[PDB]
């Protein structure tokens, strides 16, 4: 079993990207568990064909107290027999936006819902801010390998950086490790070397460039993930190859963080 | 001018010392310049003295009893304690007062356990209580009780917060225990840092359920004034007739209930802030009183801190201030004319406790005088901070 | 019943006389002092109010009652260990860390931390 | 006459351009008004100052003994006509609370007393990503009096905007924090306008001036300087002077309305950013 | 003057009453009370009696003086920033960590914390 | 037991405050005071008195130990309240403890 | 009835081997016999328990949560007759390495492991530094007879000095008292009269001189102690003789630490190091 | 201004060979600076000529207070080049006995000692145990490298994985690394390979094998390095060599742990454990 999380900041494809390499993975005959640590409950809505999957704080709410919720309401399986499980945050000004992350993964350890002959389990977590609940994988040492989903937009890297910041602060507590940096085109110009350069800068390496298309929302519509809307799609085939390296990836390493004025030059000095 | 020759000075002058004194009196002896804005890489102050060298400081008995609490009128301070102590403090301090002594006002008697032998091997805390007793019974006008405890009492190890505590429980009376042994501290600074302290905790907080008291918008209340000669009445009614109302006096001439009625106060004008700066900084955070410092040394400095203070209210002040200014404009005019052509181009040399050394120096060149050396004895590095620029 | 506040915010600790036992709760002793800790809920669901209480009188502590919805509220922000909760279990023992809403106070000396910040980091 | 507003918004939208350009209006127009730079990238006093990101006060924090020991002058500055700067950081990341630097920038500026009697206007730029934390403080503990949620044509601003509202109407009783208003930050993408207002109107308040995009942002920002001083004849600053009038002049301070995600869904739907859904 | 010792080798926190002012010190009040805080010299230079304490009553903060040979032991064991020296010095107040050789107890409520170990880790 | 009940043993006697309304609103406590006279004046023989609190107690918020601390000094015994409100505690269980 | 002893020397002579070897030899005689490991190694009951190695008390308190709820079971366990526990230590780089120790004797104390139910307690304490939690059972009064283990080396007997001087240091308030001098050969011709020599000096007596066999080896192999792998070989004789003058111990005497300049010249005296000379320091 | 650490367990033969790459560093246009923080004040012997260099502690003790102390008391060039300072430590029980590195270094930054003229420093401190003042150096980021001297006793790699652990507990803190293992060697077989191989599972490089030798008995009775001594002798040339390649150094790596059953198991089948 590989614990794999992917970060980044808010609306950079990070839910959908992940939805098209766990449908990926499961067309290769193997089985997944998405854990989707957004207070947006959009992380598993692309692999259930349904409005919104209702969270685990809702259901704990909703019952009661968490000891009364049961596995089977909240483990919920798609195509391909992946396992889908939500969780999502507080009401606005309700305390910690991160409680449902802790929450969920506690409930999900003391039911036993990992050792369920899984080889890939995968956490969809928010990366605007790293602290909470949000920051409770890297804390914890949840999970091993972390996946950054970034573009050429500043905030994007910035979020990386700071994700990369967290990464080197609980390096010597745990496993936990930066296996690359997931790319998201926007239809610029000068943007795939743009990020394979930041990779180069703090240590890690690009897995794969994905660029924007039309037939990622066509599939959208439907409720319907990329892959299975239809496999001999080209972004499709890209979205396999993009699996592919995911699985067969053995680069594990410590990342440096960049400074401010790093970055700037970084983004100045290739034209935008 | 001469800042090498001043240096040279110094350093011959340091030539006798031997290595472990040269290398620390060295640190405290500086040239002035005035362009510094934090001292400590300048000069060194509030450190021990060097054993064996004839210093001038104090104690913190002296910094405590003698200078804070013993201008206090209607309290009792019994110096716990030998004889000597309260014997070469007796009077030695001009803080003025108006009363009638030995019935409602104590500022020039000598109170004092007159510790022995068996007060030192057995303790006084039972001798402490029957003293308290025997002031009540022959000095039943008095208006609360202060013990300045000298170096034995915390020697031995007596405890004077309790018997102070069951002593003002059972006569329903202000018992103030101050532990201003000399030994602590290095000079009198931590025995103002203690009669701050001991204000604080057992006096000020006592008029803090009431409101009795009628406040006006023109409160204030004067800080660090002793009355040395009759200072404070003068910079009174210089305030008073500004418009402003002078609840309080800290402490010459002050009362127990003006330090009581001080927290009612709108604006604190602290004149020493070196002594009294701990319970002004105490008041603004509990209570919420700004306080400001001020200077009536010479004509200039007065003007000066007198329209600064004016700012702080409304116009009518203000124009209360020129109104006060004007009147007074012509008396030192004429004393400047009268005296300055006799003392002009004259160089003085200071060497005072604290804050004394550079508040005087506006007074000193309002006459054409120049001071040519400054320092202090137990003043902190704030002090200088504040009189680099001056000098 | 003396209870002593410590916060980064607060410029000096903060020592207190309260009466124990009473409906409202530490919260209302913080609210009457003026005691700025995070109170944003009114049905004792979020963490916000997480302080870390010390029993300074080591021989008189009071055994109390761990509520269910207390002890949810502290596992959810990971601020309950198993063997504290074993320990409130058996043992009727408050843990290291509260919530100021639902904490009686009881009759003894106690120092109670808190950062300003909900609770769960 | 001590107004306080705060900026809030999905970052990366243009909150910081946007408060400075108004700060620069305001302070254009003879009224001295302070900036807070609530946001953890600590960069929002960039185009005042014109020298760098500004250090916070978290850094002067951690270098002192405690946030006593700053100095007041240390970490509230002045430029641009005397218009104040503070700016309050953040902890590293993965410890403690990202808002953390909020609160105690709130607390030492309230302590010293920055808060002068001789201001007008104090103009906190904070973060809208997650309302939670000290991101919440300023609407908890009515530091910011009016609320102004800068917005785009995206689902992420839209959403960022509903939670902000929704903090907003959770504290609305214990305060008299209020929303003003909301601004429209152009993408150039095509029925935005309406769209906005439309999300104004089902949270029932009015819509503060929509900035149009452009490349003069960027020329001023690449010699670290507002729009306003870089070239008061364009169109760009009249633009935010007009923002500027329309903050001075507000007087509608509702309490919102916060709308459900499939209300926002449909509201996407009926002006063509997001495509018809059908069941079938 | 109340004192509250805490250690992690102590089960509990005990809570003794102390004369303010002795010429014996924090060490004396500690002996007579059975806390075990390691002495190990009799000049104050071996820095093993390092505590740390905190004033509970922030009002009640009463000035002392820092003796050169406290801060030079201090230093030598690194529990002196820079900052408590400059306070110390400036407003004679004292620092987080103090020895309980060379400690003299004040008319206060006070917290004192030991590890068991030497001062210096 | 052995002894004289209501001379110098009251285990099967009924002490009780026996609250009303207007001591439900206006305190309590006062109310206790005047009760440990009364139990001084009228049981000489007693060698100590507890406060075993009920719900309503706690509720209306009442400083029994304060009243227990200060009467135990004005009249040299030893007086121990007990905060044993029935709502505290699922069970007995607590009451033993507290 | 119970006699408290320790172990000490620099880290790497065979403190824990002889240790080991001595509570078994006393085992025979019918004596009941507790060890305490305060090394951080954590090795001191292996030969003993035949396991890989004793779990510690700091491990069984982060494991879980404090030390307050850990039971004298899991810690104390019984293996050849004799009770052996481990004080373990701290992270390598945080705090203090000895803080283990003071963590361990102080739980065994509220717990009554140390109740006289036993006739003998040793302490197998690192002693290649002095600082606190291993000068911890001297300064505390928890161990009246040191006995100090060195070899034919500079640095075992500069270790053997350093101890000696945290005795006498220790000796006016408390009943510390060194029982003698234990020597590990280091296949050195001179060493047993050099260690007497050193004796001598300090004021004290070798207890024994132990030889160096190849069959302690054939016995770790095994986890096991000497003394059971061979009853009959001559190397138990030794551990037997060297545990019957132990009991029959009756010399306790506050040690004289000599100078490094005496160290030197007694390593001189014996051909460990050449002669030296002022005239030939310049070449 | 290069700082690096040597660490390794006490009679592992730190002193000479640290003393021995500074003279060879020396000759070779580098000035260096030597700081002996073991209690022994024996780290800077065979270069200051003396008999006991007087330690920072001792002479402040004496002088009242580190304050009157002066820089040029502590800090003697026994080599024009090399510049020795000795740390000391107070006596056995009292208090912690690093706390005199702590007092050491404080002081040097004080006084400025680390100005306008350091190739490289060089701590050599004790890593028997590594805690309060001997972890100071790793802790507080004074040795950004570090080297650990060690030899085919199973107390010198425990002593080693001890540094490496400590070194990973502050890898985050700032960029104290691990430069390399060197290798100081007893007359018995299979030494290098071990060490060698301890490298590799370590992550880690070994730098150089020193063997035995008895022109170092000639060096200590001559009280001087072996180049200062006999320049032309084949350990000479072999501490040259060791200083060359620490000299270009470039990989520094954060170590990993072994466990004690994997060091154990690499004893047995090396066979120096039965
Ligand atoms: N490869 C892609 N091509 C085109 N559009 C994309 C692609 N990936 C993501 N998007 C768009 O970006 C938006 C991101 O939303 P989503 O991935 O659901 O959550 P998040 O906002 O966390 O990334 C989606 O609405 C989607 O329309
Ligand atoms: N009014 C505007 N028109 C066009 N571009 C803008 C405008 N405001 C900001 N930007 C662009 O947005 C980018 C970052 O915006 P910024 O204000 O840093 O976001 P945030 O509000 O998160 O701080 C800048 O590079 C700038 O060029
Ligand atoms: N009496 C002995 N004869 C021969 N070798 C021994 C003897 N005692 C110990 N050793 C060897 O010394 C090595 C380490 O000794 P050990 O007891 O671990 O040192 P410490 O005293 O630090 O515990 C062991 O591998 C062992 O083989
Ligand atoms: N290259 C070498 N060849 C032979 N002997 C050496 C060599 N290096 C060190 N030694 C010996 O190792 C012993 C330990 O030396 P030293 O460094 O003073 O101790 P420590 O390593 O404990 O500081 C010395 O007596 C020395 O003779
Ligand atoms: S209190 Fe102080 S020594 Fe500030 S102890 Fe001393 S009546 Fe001096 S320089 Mo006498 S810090 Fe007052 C003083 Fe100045 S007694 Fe007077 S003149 S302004
Ligand atoms: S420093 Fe201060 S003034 Fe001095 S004694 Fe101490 S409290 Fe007092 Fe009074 S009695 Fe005489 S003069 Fe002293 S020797 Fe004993
Ligand atoms: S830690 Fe992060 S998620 Fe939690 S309250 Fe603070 S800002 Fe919000
Ligand atoms: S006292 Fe000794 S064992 Fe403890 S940290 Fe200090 S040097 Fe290390
Ligand atoms: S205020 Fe929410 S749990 Fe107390
Ligand atoms: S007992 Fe050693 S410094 Fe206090
Ligand atoms: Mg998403
Ligand atoms: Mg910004
Ligand atoms: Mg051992
Ligand atoms: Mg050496």
């Amino acid at each position: 079993m590989r614990q794999c999380a992917i970060y980044g900041k808010g609306g950079i494809g990070k839910s959908t990207t992940t939805q098209n390499l766990v449908a990926a993975l499961a067309e290769m005959g193997k089985k997944v568990m998405i854990v989707g640590c957004d207070p947006k409950a959009d992380s598993t809505r692309l692999i259930l064909h349904s409005k919104a999957q209702n969270t685990i704080m809702e259901m704990a709410a909703e019952a009661g107290t968490v000891e009364d919720l049961e596995l089977e309401d909240v483990l919920k399986a798609g195509y391909g027999g992946v396992k889908c499980v939500e969780s999502g945050g507080p009401e606005p000004g309700v305390g910690c936006a991160g409680r449902g992350v802790i929450t969920a993964i506690n409930f999900l350890e003391e039911e036993g819902a990992y050792e369920d002959d899984l080889d890939f389990v995968f956490y969809d977590v928010l990366g605007d801010v790293v602290c909470g609940g949000f920051a409770m994988p890297i804390r914890e040492n949840k999970a091993q390998e972390i996946y950054i989903v970034c573009s050429g937009e500043m905030m994007a890297m910035y979020a990386a950086n700071n994700i990369s910041k967290g990464i080197v602060k609980y390096a010597n507590s745990g496993s936990v490790r930066l296996g690359g940096l997931i790319c998201n085109s926007r239809n610029t110009d000068r943007e795939d070397e743009l990020i394979i350069a930041l990779a180069n800068k703090l240590g890690t390496q690009m897995i794969h460039f994905v660029p924007r298309d039309n037939v990622v929302q066509r599939a959208e519509i439907r409720r319907m993930t990329v892959i299975e809307y239809d496999p001999k799609a080209k972004q499709a085939d890209e979205y396999r190859a993009l699996a592919r390296k995911v699985v067969d990836n053995k680069l594990l390493v410590i990342p440096n963080p960049i400074t401010m004025d790093e970055l700037e030059e970084l983004l100045m000095e290739f034209g935008i | 001018m001469s800042r090498e020759e001043v240096e040279s000075l110094i350093q011959e002058v340091l030539e006798v010392y031997p290595e472990k004194a040269r290398k620390d009196r060295n640190k405290h002896l500086a040239v002035n310049d005035p362009a510094v804005t934090q001292s400590k890489k300048c000069i060194i102050s509030n450190k021990k003295s060097q054993p064996g060298l004839m210093t001038i400081r104090g104690c913190a008995y002296a910094g405590s009893k003698g200078v804070v609490w013993g201008p206090i009128k209607d309290m009792i301070h019994i110096s716990h304690g030998p004889v000597g102590c309260g014997q070469y403090s007796r009077a030695g301090r001009r803080n003025y007062y108006i009363g009638t002594t030995g019935v409602n006002a104590f500022v020039t008697m000598n109170f004092t356990s007159d510790f022995q032998e068996k007060d030192i091997v057995f303790g006084g805390d039972k001798k402490l209580a029957k003293l308290i007793d025997e002031v009540e019974t022959l000095f039943p006008l008095n208006k609360g009780i202060s013990v300045q405890s000298e170096c034995p009492i915390g020697l031995i190890g007596d405890d004077i917060e309790s018997v102070s505590k069951v002593k003002g429980a059972e006569l329903s009376k202000t018992i103030v225990p101050v532990r201003c042994e000399g030994f602590r501290g290095v000079s009198q600074s931590l025995g103002h840092h203690i009669a701050n302290d001991a204000v604080r905790d057992w006096v000020l907080g006592k008029r803090d359920e009431d409101t009795t008291f009628a406040s006006t918008p023109y409160d204030v209340a004067i800080i660090g004034d002793y009355n040395i000669g009759g200072d404070a009445w003068s910079s009174r009614i210089l305030l008073e007739e500004m418009g402003l109302r002078c609840v309080a006096q800290w402490s010459g001439d002050g009362s127990i209930s003006e330090i009581e009625l001080t927290p009612k106060v709108k604006l604190n004008l602290v004149h020493c802030y070196r002594s009294m700066n701990y319970i002004s900084r105490h008041m603004e955070e509990k209570y919420g009183i700004p306080w400001m410092e001020y200077n009536f040394f010479g004509p200039t400095k007065t003007i000066e801190s007198l329209r600064a203070i004016a700012a702080k209210f409304d116009e009518s002040i203000q124009k209360k201030c020129e109104e006060v200014i004007a009147k007074y404009k012509p008396e030192w005019e004429a004393v400047v004319a009268k005296y300055r052509p006799r003392l002009e181009g004259k160089r003085v040399m200071l060497y005072i406790g604290g804050l004394r050394p550079r508040h005087v120096i506006g007074a000193y060149e309002d006459l054409g005088m120049e001071v040519v050396g400054t320092g202090y004895e137990f003043a902190h590095n704030d002090d200088y901070d504040r009189t680099m620029k001056e000098m | 019943a003396t209870i002593y506040f410590s916060s980064p915010l607060m410029p000096h600790n903060k020592k207190v006389q309260a009466v124990a036992g009473k409906r409202s709760t530490k919260k209302g002793v913080a609210q009457e002092n003026g005691v700025k800790i995070p109170f944003e809920c009114q049905d004792g669901n979020c963490g916000s109010c997480l302080v870390k209480i010390t029993h300074l009188d080591g021989e008189r502590i009071k055994g109390m009652l761990l509520t269910d919805k207390e002890r949810n509220v502290l596992k959810s922000v990971g601020k309950l260990p198993k063997s504290e909760e074993e320990r409130a279990a058996v043992r009727d023992l408050p843990p290291t860390y509260r919530l100021a809403c639902q904490t009686i106070v009881t009759d003894e000396d106690l120092l109670v931390e808190f950062t300003g910040e909900p609770g769960g980091a």
